């Protein structure tokens, strides 16, 4: 309709975990840590929903926020992989950056947006 | 001239105990290596059989 | 009076009047090496700038 919507999904891993017990109860074969196969088409097909519609198509706007959960810092699993494979950018937040007394524990390093500049006032982007 | 025996007795019992530190480290790694190539192997084969056995 | 460069970085840092110094010197120094700091050591107490000396090694 032409209005601008923020959406924030708090948790992408225990959707994938639920995902993963339905799976398996449909006696659906499983793959990598009993993952079903699709894990990624899931979270695929659910974030190339959010888009910036073009000037013909109303103009509005989606953008989204999903969240993942690591185990002791490892960035390597499965899920945050596949998460990481698709969206635009990620936000790193660190335990020992944030027990260092900066807070947000944002590690610019690792984190990075792939549209950056386009998406900051002039000023800031000076 | 005695400062300097004592500077060189000094660094070589300093790297001494350099050296020793670094082989038990060296070897607890080690032990730690071989429990996590385990577990790996264990982890591939057991999914490998679930898989071919869900069929 | 110190020797080495370690010790000058400590009084450095510290608030410490560090007023002769030498850095470099061969791994088995000789008598020459430093008998030019050693002969100002002694003038300075034969000149009366400071009237005690200590060493600590």
């Amino acid at each position: 309709k032409g209005k601008h919507v923020l959406v924030v999904y708090d948790d992408l891993s225990k959707q994938a975990a639920a995902y993963r017990e339905l799976s398996l109860l449909l006696r659906r074969p499983p793959g990598r840590e009993a993952y079903p196969g699709d894990i990624f088409y899931l979270h695929s097909r659910l974030l190339e929903r959010a888009a910036k519609l073009s000037d013909a198509k109303g103009g509005g706007s989606l953008t989204a926020l999903p969240f993942v959960e690591t185990q002791a810092g490892d960035i390597s699993a499965y899920i945050p992989t596949n998460v990481i494979s698709i969206t635009d950018g990620q936000i790193f937040l660190q335990s020992d950056l944030f027990f260092s007394g900066v807070r947000p524990a944002i590690n610019a390093g690792l984190s990075v947006s792939r549209v950056g500049g386009a998406a900051q006032i002039k000023a800031m982007k000076k | 001239l005695d400062a300097k025996a004592s500077e060189h007795a000094a660094r070589m019992t300093a790297m001494k105990n350099a050296t020793d530190n670094a082989n038990e480290l060296i070897r607890t790694l080690t032990l730690s290596y071989n429990r996590a190539r385990q577990a790996a192997i264990t982890q591939e084969i057991t999914e490998i059989v679930a898989g071919a056995n869900a069929l | 009076i110190v020797i080495g460069r370690v010790g000058l970085s400590f009084f450095r840092k510290r608030n410490m009047p560090v007023i002769l110094d030498i850095t470099r010197l061969p791994d088995q120094p000789s008598f020459a090496d430093i008998k030019e700091i050693a002969r100002k050591t002694v003038g300075l107490f034969a000149d009366g700038t400071f009237d005690e000396l200590y060493m600590y090694y």
